[PDB]
């Protein structure tokens, strides 16, 4: 996830 | 060039040296976005991209310093000479002032024309490599733009704003939704323009206004509730755009500290106030390596959520996913399901469309993979609890409720048979005993005069509130109910 400040994907 | 007050802070030989430059610059009226990005891109470059230290450059040096923990060691830091940074600052400044003639454009009393804004847009646009994958790390900074000529989606819009600052324009600011970026300008800042592509396929929407996306109620433009940045928030963005990641599994310890310290710096000066994502970013950072004396991640996630409610009509989604993710990690089942339910509650007032792909995928992984793998896990602890709590089963329906309400009035269908199988399997994970202590009331008395309760907002979910709370789960009927 490259958008600055976006959270990690919840999955693996 | 650089003012002398900027120059004297060089050179930077450590992380702390960098934090100083950022405090100093944040105290100015016009923080130098170009200067700051170049420093960030320079330090990210030698700490994430090329960790191998050059041997025939008498200009570039590295600063030895005591190892962080027991492991090792000497950590080396890329010293940012003034001459290196000044040369990059200079080349960027040249490029822009060269390509545009402020004479052809009369600034109407501190007002930048729209033709001027498109122009600066093109200058950046036409300056970048035709030959690269736009989906990788370490192409966000102006260092990347000036050195390799590569910029990722959001980085272009930041470049366009830094370029306007280089031309002394001061009304052109960074507009920021949760998965897209563009530009705002005019008097009182109600003019907008696309300046970059978005998503996998490069559909250039540039030159266009943003009104269309606000109108379609798509999550990309946040129903007109996106962030309009000031200079100080644009610095926060940069700090978020820092990418500590060296490999898929490996991260730069100094790039994590740097982003952490820089975020605290910002927090204290009240600059994260209106930036929910920066708050959550900072929260995640604290969970990994908490600095002693500071608040808890959990505190911070809630500040983020608070910020979204206050300043953006509680119309954002990430501040919850930040929270949900946290609980999901510390195996806090109930708080996970709640926070995910809150997320869906925000989404229900949006329409789904082609370019909302980033968030669709997130609800899909949560619904189809992350919740099932998480229930299945607890199905195995009480067999040797939350699977025995109607609040969690209610949290869950509220979740599928928000998603059904999302789908409503949307061009493309959200649900399909693939979602159904895991709804069926998740319900089945709960006892009829438990599913029945939840009452789905419509609303007894509207207003006020002078187990747990759940009320649906979507037609689908209320159309079948009986099959959900039954004892045999009619797999076949519940599936037919999620389609129309």
């Amino acid at each position: 996830r490259l958008f600055p400040g976006a959270p990690p994907t919840a999955k693996k | 060039g650089l003012k002398a007050a900027q120059k004297t802070l060089f050179p930077l030989r450590s992380i702390d040296d960098v934090v100083r430059l950022f405090a100093a610059e944040l105290g100015r009226e016009e923080p130098d976005l170009v200067l700051l990005s170049l420093v960030l891109g320079f330090v990210e470059h030698f700490l994430a991209v090329n960790r191998v230290i050059p041997t025939n450059v008498p200009e570039l040096t590295f600063q030895p310093s005591p190892a962080p923990d027991p492991p090792g060691g000497l950590t080396y830091f890329p010293v940012a000479d003034l001459s290196i940074i000044a040369a990059l600052y200079a080349r960027f400044t040249a490029q822009i002032r060269g390509a545009v003639d402020l004479s052809l454009y009369p600034r109407e009393g501190g007002v930048s024309s729209r033709e001027l804004v498109k122009k600066v847009s093109d200058v950046i646009w036409n300056s970048l490599s035709r030959s690269y994958f736009k989906d990788r790390a370490h192409i966000q900074s102006l260092f990347s733009f000036i050195t390799g000529t590569k910029l990722d989606s959001s980085g272009v819009a930041f470049a366009v704003v830094g370029a306007c600052q280089a031309l002394g324009l001061r009304d052109v600011h960074l507009a920021l939704s949760e998965d897209h970026a563009w530009v705002v300008f005019g008097p009182n800042g109600e003019q907008t323009a696309e300046v970059t592509w978005h998503g996998k396929g490069n559909e250039d929407r540039r030159g266009q206004t943003v009104n269309a996306g606000v109108a379609e109620r798509s999550w990309l433009y946040l129903k007109g509730s996106y962030m309009r940045c000031d200079r100080k928030m644009e610095v926060a963005f940069m700090v978020c755009a820092i990418n500590p990641s060296i490999d898929l599994h490996t991260d730069s310890l100094e790039l994590l500290q740097l982003q952490q310290k820089l975020l605290w710096l910002l927090y204290d000066l009240g600059h994260l106030e209106r930036y929910p994502m920066a708050l959550g970013n900072l929260a995640d950072l604290e969970e990994l390596e908490p600095t002693p004396g500071r608040p808890d991640p959990l505190t911070l996630y809630h500040k983020g959520i608070a910020s979204a409610k206050t300043y953006y009509r509680d119309e954002h989604i990430y501040p919850y996913m930040y929270l949900a993710g946290y609980h999901c990690r510390n195996r806090n089942v109930r708080e996970a399901l709640q926070a995910w339910a809150d997320t869906a509650t925000v989404i229900q007032d949006y329409n789904y469309c082609r370019e909302d792909e980033e968030i669709y995928k997130e609800f899909f992984e949560v619904a189809n993979d992350v919740i099932p793998n998480l229930l299945k896990e607890a199905a195995s602890l009480l067999e040797a609890s939350a699977l025995q709590d109607p609040e969690c089963f209610a949290h869950l329906l509220r979740f599928y409720d928000g998603i059904c309400k999302w789908e409503e009035g949307s061009p493309t269908p959200v649900l399909h048979v693939g979602w159904a199988t895991f709804l069926v399997q998740s319900l089945g994970r709960f006892e009829g005993q438990v599913r029945q202590k939840v009452r789905i009331v419509s609303g007894t008395v509207a207003g006020t005069a002078r187990g747990p309760v759940l009320t649906f907002q979507s037609e689908k979910m209320k159309g079948m509130k009986e099959l959900l709370v039954a004892t045999k789960i009619n797999s076949s009927a519940i599936k037919l109910q999620l389609t129309a």
